[PDB]
């Protein structure tokens, strides 16, 4: 309903504060978005 | 046609184009054509212009001859009735 659209990059990010972290850790990130184009011509 | 937007049809086909070849040309065919062997008046048909008789009518030539003759034999006389 809001999609998170900074005009900045970054000024919004997704945040995980882990317990317990093993080796080899990582997060593996997904989107779904919404992204134009430089021109529509009729 | 139908051109669509954003995917637009090219605009033409342009200048990279590849000439293959410039055999273009047809040569003028230049000739003098004679057809000039003797001619002799006469071909010979079966049968030209007739038109056959399907039938004929009866056809005759005539006679006639002689003379006048004759033996003659008469009815008797009788009497007469009145007047």
């Amino acid at each position: 309903d809001k999609p998170i659209y900074t005009l900045q990059y970054g000024n919004v990010g997704f945040v995980v504060n882990p317990k317990t972290v093993n080796q080899n850790a990582r997060l593996l990130m997904g989107y779904e978005y919404f992204t134009s184009r430089t021109e529509l011509v009729n | 046609a139908l051109i669509n937007p954003q995917f637009p049809y090219a605009g033409p086909v342009p200048i990279p184009g590849p000439a293959p070849t410039e055999t273009m040309p047809l040569l003028n065919y230049r000739v003098e054509g004679r057809i000039a062997g003797i001619q002799q008046a006469r071909q010979f048909m079966p049968f030209l212009q007739g038109p056959h008789r399907a039938v004929a009518e009866q056809t005759y030539h005539a006679i006639g001859t002689g003379i006048q003759m004759g033996q003659t034999f008469n009815q008797p006389l009788i009497n007469t009735q009145e007047g």
